[PDB]
């Protein structure tokens, strides 16, 4: 993916995502955002060297 | 290459040093062709482990 600040030159980055799913949540405020239960268990993102 | 060769060995476990030594490139590239290498990005991922692009 890429990212930019508003304009500064855009940067390139790569994320590594460890993940699972915890099933449907049991609150209206959660199910209307993440019904599938997606969950990141590990996350890192480093600059891409072009 | 003599410095890069010795440096690589200096920064390698004997198992790794042997893998490296075996690559000798001295006849294929010799003094007819050369290899240029540049690293774009390195990101560590754990306990003695990293990814180099």
């Amino acid at each position: 993916f890429t990212t930019q600040q508003h304009v500064e030159a855009p940067q390139h980055q790569i994320a590594t995502i460890g993940y699972t799913y915890i099933g449907a949540p049991m609150r209206s405020s959660d199910r209307l955002l993440n019904p599938l239960g997606f969950q990141v268990t590990s996350y890192r993102a480093d600059p891409e060297i072009l | 290459i003599q410095m890069n060769y010795d440096t690589t060995a200096l920064l390698s476990a004997p198992a790794v040093q042997q893998d490296y030594y075996k690559l000798f490139r001295d006849r294929v590239l010799g003094n007819k062709a050369r290899i240029t290498v540049r690293v774009r990005s390195i990101q560590p991922n754990g306990r003695g482990q990293a990814t180099v692009r």
